[PDB]
């Protein structure tokens, strides 16, 4: 992963226009519907039991947003990631009890929420560069677990 | 395993795809080729590029593969006896890449089907693609 | 799936372990804790150290768990209905760590059993530990 | 993985005395018995069909040795691995057609051939340091695939 100066202009260019909303909460809602054993770190919230309403859900939509916003600091600092993420890697271990498998799981889903938002604008060419990014993030986040 | 609702959610989705099964299946083949470098290894004979009628020819016998998997969904083991005695004896394609292809079919998918790829559906489509996965994978050890 | 020879190779090995099942199972629990940092996360309540009678107490109800899995090996689904309605509803332990525990039980294993852990055996022991894995894992989606 | 100056003296100290024989071929034979779909890169050899004879096998025992010898240059250069392995990473892709999944698979097996050779001498303490090494090797070997 010593990505084209380029695939950045792109992995960046596509990113610009994640109207950071609809999008984060859909990654969010799509994850607790599909891989339902992640509803575990999240009865912190409400009604996650019929998907009309995980989606229908505000605390998710809010959580949703915050996860995506903090992913974006990643996209814009894709050089020395491990650094950007270091504190939340440090926080997601000793505070949060998150199956770091659940990170790789949320990128796979994201790269699918993304795939769906773009359609024909989300390629081959581009999916390879985001599958390059997502795993990058997951492994900077996947860090200081001891 | 697959609820009525699973067998269902799956049918809407596999009948939107229609006569585009191997149009999609070939562009799912491609992105795996694309996204994972790693898998192109069970393919050193194939012309991998945007061109590859070795990939579309290939990418047809796959979706041909999943079209008839929706249909014989009660008895998946029986429908796939051969096409998994094939994956096991011969091809011996490691049970790991199956998850990478299912995610390359899944995404695929999303793109040609945005409206109808709801999420009660991305969840039944993921169950089907894993079961298919598990069947193909079985005749190993 | 499991050949007669599988059901067999498995029995020699699970009867060498004897009254050491939860002696081994607790020192397999430990090395997962050890080798994978990652898994200690489904355990923030437990005193993880060399001491942990929370781990041996814990590490007993596991091998207790696999002792009775050798016995009801024809019908694994039925024997494990509860102890997997448990892994799925409640614990919701991600189906990935199962492979890390099976390899921490597998190794384990090797160490207390060098002579009798032939390799026609490391292969039947790996089939059993995966099936167990798959059963526990089932009641998910 | 910025391992104790120490766990080296150990991950090294245990290594010294891989009588590099019995051992490499057992990792070798144990891999094509257990995960039998790896017999694929290997009808280059003979009779791999009853395990008495994969073991019973010279071309394996030879292959066995060569894989372990080239793992040892790894153990003794565990700093900048990616470098040591770079050429064989480069060779195992464009020449060899190896499922890089089959590397992670052979470490897991090794850390088991090792576990069996030591018994009580192969700990907790030590298994953590070899599960630290094996994955290290697999990911330096796992490199320049394009
Ligand atoms: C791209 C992946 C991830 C990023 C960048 C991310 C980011 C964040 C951020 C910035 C916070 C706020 C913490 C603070 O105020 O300092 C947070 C909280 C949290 N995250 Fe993560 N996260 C990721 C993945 C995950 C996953 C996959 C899970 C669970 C499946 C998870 C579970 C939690 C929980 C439970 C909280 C706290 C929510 C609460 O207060 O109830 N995270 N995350
Ligand atoms: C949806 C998943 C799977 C299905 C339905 C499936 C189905 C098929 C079918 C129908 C064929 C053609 C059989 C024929 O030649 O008569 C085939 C061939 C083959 N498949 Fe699979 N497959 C799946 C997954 C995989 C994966 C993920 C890979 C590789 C990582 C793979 C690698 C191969 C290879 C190498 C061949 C040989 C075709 C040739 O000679 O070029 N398959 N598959
Ligand atoms: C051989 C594999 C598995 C078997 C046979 C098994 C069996 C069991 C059994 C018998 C219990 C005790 C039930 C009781 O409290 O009445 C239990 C509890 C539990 N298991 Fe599993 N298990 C397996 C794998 C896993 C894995 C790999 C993990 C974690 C990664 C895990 C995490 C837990 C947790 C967190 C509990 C709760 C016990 C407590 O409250 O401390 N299990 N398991
Ligand atoms: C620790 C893991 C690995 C190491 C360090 C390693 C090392 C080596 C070395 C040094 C060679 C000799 C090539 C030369 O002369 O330059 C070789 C050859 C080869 N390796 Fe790897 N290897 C590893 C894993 C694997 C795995 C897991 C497979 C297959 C499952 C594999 C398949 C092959 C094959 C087929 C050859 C050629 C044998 C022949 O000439 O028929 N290797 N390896």
């Amino acid at each position: 992963v010593q990505l084209s100066g380029e695939e950045k202009a792109a992995v960046l260019a596509l990113w610009d226009k994640v109207n950071e909303e609809e999008v984060g909460g859909e990654a969010l809602g799509r994850l607790l519907v599909v891989y339902p054993w992640t509803q575990r770190f999240f009865d912190s919230f409400g009604d996650l039991s019929n998907p009309g309403a995980v989606m229908g859900n505000p605390k998710v939509k809010a959580h949703g947003k915050k996860v995506l916003h903090s992913f974006g600091e990643g996209v814009h600092h894709l050089d020395n990631l491990k650094g950007t993420f270091a504190a939340l890697s440090e926080l997601h271990c000793d505070k949060l009890h998150v199956d770091p498998e659940n990170f790789r799981l949320l990128g796979n889903v994201l790269a699918l929420v993304v795939a769906r938002h773009f359609g024909k604008d989300f390629t081959p060419e581009l999916q390879a560069s985001y599958q390059k990014v997502v795993a990058g993030v997951a492994n900077a986040l996947a860090h200081k677990y001891h | 395993v697959l609820s009525a609702a699973d067998k269902t959610n799956v049918k809407a989705a596999w009948s939107k795809v229609g006569g585009h099964a191997g149009e999609y299946g070939a562009e799912a083949l491609e992105r795996m080729f694309l996204g994972f470098p790693t898998t192109k290894t069970y393919f050193p004979h194939f012309d991998l590029s945007h061109g590859s009628a070795q990939v579309k020819a290939h990418g047809k016998k796959v979706a041909d593969g999943l079209t008839l998997a929706v249909g014989h969904l009660d008895d998946l083991p029986g429908a796939l006896s051969d096409l998994s005695n094939l994956h096991a004896h011969k091809l011996r394609v490691d049970p790991v890449n199956f998850k990478l292809l299912s995610h390359c079919l899944l995404s695929t998918l999303a793109v040609h089907l945005p409206n109808d790829f709801t999420p009660a559906v991305h969840a039944s489509l993921d169950k089907f693609l894993s079961s298919v996965s598990t069947v193909l994978t079985s005749k190993y050890r």
